[PDB]
């Protein structure tokens, strides 16, 4: 219904649009206890999250969350360059809602 | 390391993808080996230049933009716009006046030749050159991959001495260092077809591995988005 | 049962057939809450969706919707070329009923 | 237990084994209602598909057929070589139940 | 608990190691009722299955058999060398129990 | 919230960080009865395991293994560089708790 990345930020509150333009430099995994979760960064030193799931998500979320931390592991793989990230900046990391790659 | 090569092509980047790299003449795909093509260095080095060296199973390279510009315009002069290829380094490359010492035929050139031709994610990117000016743009290949290749080098020339592809009855084949690595009926082998037929079969069982490698690279990344999880 | 995408979209009422022959140029995901869904683009500006699961939808296409997202973006990541897409054209964006690749 | 594809496809009254030794030409996948399907053809024409789950399935198959919609995809995609096709040619396009691969 | 296939191995009975040290040569894989598995071959003959889940296997088992079904496939198609197999020496054919790839 | 795996690693007790920056020299993995488990090695002889999931592991860790053995096989697979292991070493050999690729 948005059309794309930057028209989805706008329909939530506390989000930012970061263009990026660029692969991925570290990929960080845990299925540490509270903490199952991915981080990336970038070569700038820019670093997000996807949020352990919680009580922050509704149910529809918790099948999307999974495919992210999927999204996120192949494109650092692949070396894909990714345009933007949405993510909610009253979280650090920021953390992601969505990802656009071109 | 991230050295780089390059090589001046007509044939434009889609053609590239759909073809799975630079190809060696006669060859529509990379990995789909139904035909089988000749593969011989010595063949390959000799062959003459309206293209770039691409025949006999190799594709030649320059170790400079400048170099493959000059020869771009030597050769696809007539080409209102041609592609400069960026290309990285990797085992499937070989020194030509390494290989061939002193029988190089063309030495000034300083080639570097892929075996089997050059893979689409080993291309770096391309630039566009239209009546002969370069464009300043380089076009970055989304199907590379930065950190395989860099890890790379071209194969040292021990490894290709026993490809050199000499004819049997070639006198590099007993001399130093080439005697060492002779295939079969080549040289002072007794009554040196059995020479060339190893070359052959020697060339395409080093292709069948190196095409393990590439695969191993490319579709190992392209499995890397299941999820067992939630399938289970 | 269809043979193909042609005849699959025809089976449908508010659908078409578009025809790319083409790479994606670009793919968004989503895990936004009521927003978890994907978009991809063309290099000639079309733009589809994939449809948030909702009440337009039946239980048996839940996994077709997720097999759908990842196909888009596997697709996206090896240049694959798509040949065609039959759409939902009562949607803005169009919403992808199926895709067929081909070269 | 059956060693190879002919020996499974010979448990099986409704099956055939087809021949093809060459890649996919085209991969087809659907998320529209009633239609949650694959089909794949190759460049002879011959066309196969993954049937929708259905009451001829067993809740065994139901994973497996997810799986085979998974294989057909990434064999699409990587261009490897289909050796032969186990199908039900009560069905079609001819439905697959196994696929052997192997250059 | 162990740290390599060796020692995993040996805590079973009927079990061997099969050493290859190469890329497996055919993968077979079917969603025919009650044979919803896996069969792999090596270019000297060897032939091995990961089996359809059964009353032999604890519930444990069940994602690891289509974890390793798709390790299987992945391995296929990238010709990864398969270093060593762990299998079940009681079954025909023998039935994989874990996998080792190195380098 | 951790940004790294250096401070992730410092929030529990028996962790330790080992930096490795090296690829995967080996990658097993089995399916057998309560040994439902991945171990990896590197050049250097240093060995690793994802665990066999129980009852050490809180539910929402469930999903978080199997994502880790997914990650294990085609990091190996690719030849990722691993850049540090967070493990756990009140077990041997060390559980892997979190894994960082850079480089
Ligand atoms: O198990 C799947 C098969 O089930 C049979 O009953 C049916 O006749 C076949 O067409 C095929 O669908
Ligand atoms: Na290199």
């Amino acid at each position: 219904t948005p059309q794309n990345i930057t028209d989805l930020c706008a329909e939530y509150h506390n989000t930012q649009i970061h263009t990026l333009n660029d692969k991925i430099f570290s990929y960080t995994e845990s299925l540490a206890g509270k903490r199952e979760m991915a981080i990336i960064t970038f070569k700038n030193g820019a670093t997000f999250q996807v949020e352990v799931p919680g009580s922050q998500h509704i149910d529809s979320q918790k099948k999307a969350i999974e495919r992210m931390k999927d999204t996120l592991r192949i494109a650092y793989l692949t070396e894909a360059k990714v345009e933007k990230l949405c993510v909610w900046n009253n979280k650090t990391p920021h953390a992601i809602a969505a990802i656009s790659m071109a | 390391n991230d050295d780089k090569l390059y090589r001046a092509d007509s044939r434009p980047p889609d053609e590239i993808k759909q073809s799975g790299g630079l190809m060696p003449r006669g060859q529509s795909e990379y990995f789909d080996r139904g035909t089988q093509m000749n593969i011989n260095l010595y063949d390959h080095a000799r062959g003459t230049q309206g293209f770039v060296r691409h025949d006999d199973g190799y594709v030649s390279t320059s170790i400079s933009l400048r170099s493959a510009h000059l020869v771009g315009q030597t050769i696809l002069s007539g080409h209102s716009t041609y592609y400069i290829y960026v290309i990285a380094t990797a085992p499937n490359m070989f020194n030509v006046n390494d290989v061939l010492g002193a029988y190089s035929p063309h030495p000034d050139e300083q080639e570097v030749s892929a075996l089997g031709g050059i893979p689409y994610s080993q291309i770096y990117g391309w630039y566009r050159v239209h009546f002969g000016v370069l464009d300043e743009q380089l076009h970055r290949n989304r199907g590379y991959r930065d950190r395989y290749y860099s890890n790379l080098d071209i194969a040292p020339a021990a490894d290709g001495y026993g490809l050199a592809g000499f004819p049997p009855e070639h006198r590099a084949w007993r001399e130093e260092p080439w005697i060492h690595h002779a295939p079969p009926g080549c040289g002072n082998a007794p009554r040196s077809n059995t020479c060339d037929e190893k070359t052959q079969s020697l060339g395409v069982k080093f292709l069948d591995e190196y095409q393990s490698k590439v695969k191993r690279q490319i579709f190992s990344g392209y499995q890397s988005d299941i999820d067992t999880h939630n399938r289970i």
